RNA sequence: AGCCAGGAUGUUGGCUUAGAAGCAGCCAUCAUUUAAAGAAAGCGUAAUAGCUCACUGGUCGAGUCGGCCUGCGCGGAAGA
C-alpha cells in the first residue's frame, strides 16, 4: 500500500479535491502518518526515521489532505 | 519544400541546414518540415 | 470521430468589356466582347479506400473560379466550374439548406449533384437600353455557389463497433477477413480512428471500424477515454459484441440484455433500424452453436437488427450473412 | 578546436609525406591517400601535425579534417566501419553469389552490383549481408550505392537500408 | 563539445478519467538518498508507463557561454 493510498484510507475519503492543496477534502492525523511512514520506511532508501516522516507528510499535503494530529 | 523568404526553425525537430542559397529545415524526427530557399 | 459540413463554392460571373475598337484609320470605337465567367455546382463521390489522407489535411474548405473579361482583340471570357468532394470511406448526404437527406447511401460509386450556377458579370449591354455608350466596364456582380452540405460517414467510418470489457474486435475481424486492417484518417475535429477490413467474399471488400486508437469497448466507459468515448458513441450504426461462447464473464444472456437495453434506452429507433448485433469469439466455437444463439438473440429483438457474425467458422450460409450485415449498414437512412 | 591543433601512430603504420597528400603505408591496407588544400604536413609519425600551409583561415577547417582523415587511414588499414549492410523485408534476395548479389521487388531484370575489394562479403542469409572494412571513405561511398538501389519505404519500413540503421516505421498511417 | 554515470526513493501525488498519477484538460510540483538523482523538458503514451533528458557527481582536463552596440559582405531575385 502506497503512502498516498494509506493516508486517504485513514482520513476516510477516497477521492481528492478538484484542486488538491488549494482545496482540502479531509485531514489526516500525525499518528496515522507516523506509522504509515514506518511501514513505507521499508520501502524507502532513507537513512533515518525523519526522512520517511517528511516523505509521507509531503504526499498527504499535495493530495488535499491536511497534516495535523 | 515550399517558397518562403523567411527562415527560422519551427520545432527543435527542425535544425537549420545551410546549403548556401537554399536553407532547409529537415531534421531526423521531422523532415516533414522542409523549406526551399532562404 | 466527427461528422462534417462542407462549404463548397463553384465558379462566378464575368467582368464586362473595357474595350474600344482600335483603328489607325478611324479613332475610337465601342466595346466588343464583354464579361466572362459563370460556375458549375457541387457534386459528391463515394469511395471504398482512403489511402491518401486528405482530411487530416484540411485547409478550410471548397473554393472555386471567378470570371473573365477579354478585350484583346474584341473578347469576352470563359466559364468557371464544378467542384466535387471525396470522403475517406462513404457518406450519406444531407444539405443544411434542405435540412434533410437527399440521396441515402454510403454505397460507393454513388454520386449526386446539388446543382445551381447562373452567375454573371456586369457587361456593357446590361446598362443599354439602346442609347447608352459604355465602352469601359471591367465589372462583376454575383458570388459563386454557396451551399452548406452535410456529410456523415455513418461513422467511425460507416460502422462503429462498441463492445464492452469482454471484447476482442480486431482479432475476430482478421479471422473473418483475409483483408487487412488499415489505420484510417477522416475529416475530424477529433483524433482519427482505427479501421479494420472485412471480407465480403464476392471479390469486393468492405471495412468495419473499431474503437478510437486501441479498443476498450464503449460500455466499459472509455473509448480510449472520456474524450474518445464521446468520439465513439457518435456512429449511426453501433455494433454489439458478446462472446457467444459459454463464457463472457458477465454471461452472454445478461450481456446481451444489458447492451441491447442501453441502446434501446438511448434510442429505440436505433434498435429498430439496420444497427447490428455481431456475434464474436467464434474462434472458440465451430459456429453451429454460435450460429443458433446469434440467430435466437437476433429474432428475439422482434425487429430488423438481426445477427452479424464475426470470427470465422462453418458454412451455414454464414459468409453470405457477414456480407449481408455489411450491405445493410451500407444502405443507410 | 582541440582536434585541428591537438594530435599516436604505431610502427605498423608509416607515412610518405607530400604537401597536403597524406600517403599512408602500413599493413592490412597501404598506399592510401587523401588530400586537402590548405594544410602543411608536419612529420612526426606519432600522429602528424596539421594547420595552415602559409596562413589561411580555411586551414584549420582543413586541419581537423586532415587530422581525422589521417586517423581514418589508420583505422582503415585495420578495417573501417562498413562491415554489414542489412535490409528490412523478406521475399527479396540479398545473398552473395560471387561478386554479384541479387535484389527483388518482383523485378523483371536482375538487380545486382559487383564487389571490388575492401568491401568483400558473404552471408548465409537473404536479410543480412556481412561486408568488409577498408578505408572509411571508400567503404562508405560504395556502401551508400548498395542501399541506393532501393532506399527505405516506411509504411512497414521495407527497403534496403545502409550499414547503419536508417529504417523507421515512419508510415503515412495507411495500409 | 563529448564521454562514464546516478539515474534511486515516498512516487506511477491527486482530481477528471477504467487507466488522465512529470509531459490532454484541472490542481498539487511536496520530500528523501548521496560526492550525485527534477513528483521529472521533449519524444511517447487517452494518461502513466517507457525512451531520452535540461537535474546533478565523476571523466577527458582549461579557458569558456550568451547578450549589447558596429564595419563590409549574403540569400530574398521570374520573360519573349
Amino acid at each position: 500500500p502506497p503512502a498516498a493510498v494509506l493516508l486517504k484510507k485513514a482520513a476516510g475519503i477516497k477521492s481528492g479535491s478538484g484542486k488538491p492543496n488549494k482545496d482540502k477534502v479531509g485531514k489526516i492525523s500525525r499518528a496515522q502518518l507516523q506509522e504509515i511512514a514506518q511501514t513505507k520506511a521499508a520501502d524507502m532508501t532513507g537513512a533515518d526515521i525523519e526522512a520517511m516522516t517528511r516523505s509521507i507528510e509531503g504526499t498527504a499535503r499535495s493530495m488535499g489532505l491536511v497534516v495535523e494530529d | 519544400m515550399k517558397v518562403r523568404a523567411s527562415v527560422k526553425k519551427l520545432c527543435r525537430n527542425c535544425k537549420i541546414v545551410k546549403r548556401d542559397g537554399v536553407i532547409r529545415v529537415i531534421c531526423s524526427a521531422e523532415p516533414k518540415h522542409k523549406q526551399r530557399q532562404g | 470521430v466527427d461528422e462534417a459540413s462542407i462549404l463548397v463554392v463553384a465558379g462566378d460571373g464575368g467582368n464586362g468589356c473595357v474595350s474600344f475598337r482600335r483603328e489607325k484609320y478611324i479613332p475610337k470605337g465601342g466595346p466588343d466582347g464583354g464579361d466572362g465567367g459563370d460556375g458549375g455546382d457541387v457534386w459528391m463521390e463515394a469511395d471504398e479506400n482512403l489511402n491518401t489522407l486528405i482530411d487530416y489535411r484540411f485547409e478550410k474548405s471548397f473554393r472555386a473560379e471567378r470570371g473573365q473579361n477579354g478585350a484583346s482583340r474584341d473578347c469576352t471570357g470563359k466559364r468557371g466550374k464544378d467542384v466535387t468532394i471525396k470522403v475517406p470511406v462513404g457518406t450519406r448526404v444531407i444539405d443544411q439548406g434542405t435540412g434533410e437527406t437527399m440521396g441515402d447511401m454510403t454505397k460507393h460509386g454513388q454520386r449526386l449533384l446539388v446543382a445551381k450556377g447562373g452567375w454573371h458579370g456586369l457587361g456593357n449591354t446590361r446598362f443599354k437600353s439602346s442609347v447608352n455608350r459604355t465602352p469601359r466596364q471591367k465589372t462583376n456582380g454575383t458570388p459563386g455557389d454557396k451551399r452548406e452540405l452535410l456529410l456523415e460517414l455513418m461513422l467511425l467510418a460507416d460502422v462503429g463497433m462498441l463492445g464492452m470489457p469482454n471484447a476482442g474486435k480486431s482479432t475476430f475481424i482478421r479471422a473473418v477477413s483475409a483483408a487487412k486492417p488499415k489505420v484510417a484518417d477522416y475529416p475530424f475535429t477529433t483524433l482519427v480512428p482505427s479501421l479494420g477490413v472485412v471480407r465480403m467474399d464476392n471479390e469486393k471488400s468492405f471495412v468495419v471500424a473499431d474503437i478510437p486508437g486501441l479498443i476498450e469497448g464503449a460500455a466499459e466507459g472509455a473509448g480510449l477515454g472520456i474524450r474518445f468515448l464521446k468520439h465513439l458513441e457518435r456512429c449511426r450504426v453501433l455494433l454489439h459484441l458478446i462472446d457467444i461462447d459459454p463464457i463472457d464473464g458477465t454471461d452472454p444472456v445478461e450481456n446481451a440484455r444489458i447492451i441491447i437495453s442501453e441502446l434501446e434506452k438511448y434510442s429505440q429507433d436505433l434498435a429498430t433500424k439496420p444497427r447490428w448485433l455481431v456475434f464474436n469469439k467464434i474462434d472458440l466455437l465451430d459456429k453451429v452453436e454460435a450460429e443458433e444463439k446469434a440467430k435466437a438473440i437476433a429474432e428475439a429483438l422482434g425487429w430488423e437488427d438481426k445477427y452479424y457474425l464475426i470470427s470465422a467458422a462453418s458454412g451455414l450460409g454464414v459468409k453470405d450473412l457477414c456480407w449481408d450485415v455489411m450491405t445493410f449498414i451500407i444502405e443507410n437512412p | 578546436s582541440r582536434v585541428a591543433k591537438a594530435p599516436v601512430v604505431p610502427a605498423g603504420v608509416d607515412v610518405k609525406i607530400n604537401g597536403q597528400v597524406i600517403t599512408i603505408k602500413g599493413k592490412n591496407g597501404e598506399l592510401t591517400r587523401t588530400l586537402n588544400d590548405a594544410v602543411e604536413v608536419k612529420h612526426a609519425d606519432n600522429t602528424l601535425t596539421f594547420g595552415p600551409r602559409d596562413g589561411y583561415a580555411d586551414g584549420w577547417a582543413q586541419a581537423g579534417t586532415a587530422r581525422a582523415l589521417l586517423n581514418s587511414m589508420v583505422i582503415g588499414v585495420t578495417e573501417g566501419f562498413t562491415k554489414k549492410l542489412q535490409l528490412v523485408g523478406v521475399g527479396y534476395r540479398a545473398a552473395v553469389k560471387g561478386n554479384v548479389i541479387n535484389l527483388s521487388l518482383g523485378f523483371s531484370h536482375p538487380v545486382d552490383h559487383q564487389l571490388p575489394a575492401g568491401i568483400t562479403a558473404e552471408c548465409p542469409t537473404q536479410t543480412e549481408i556481412v561486408l568488409k572494412g577498408a578505408d572509411k571513405q571508400v567503404i562508405g561511398q560504395v556502401a551508400a550505392d548498395l542501399r541506393a538501389y532501393r532506399r527505405p519505404e516506411p509504411y512497414k519500413g521495407k527497403g534496403v537500408r545502409y550499414a547503419d540503421e536508417v529504417v523507421r516505421t515512419k508510415e503515412a498511417k495507411k495500409k
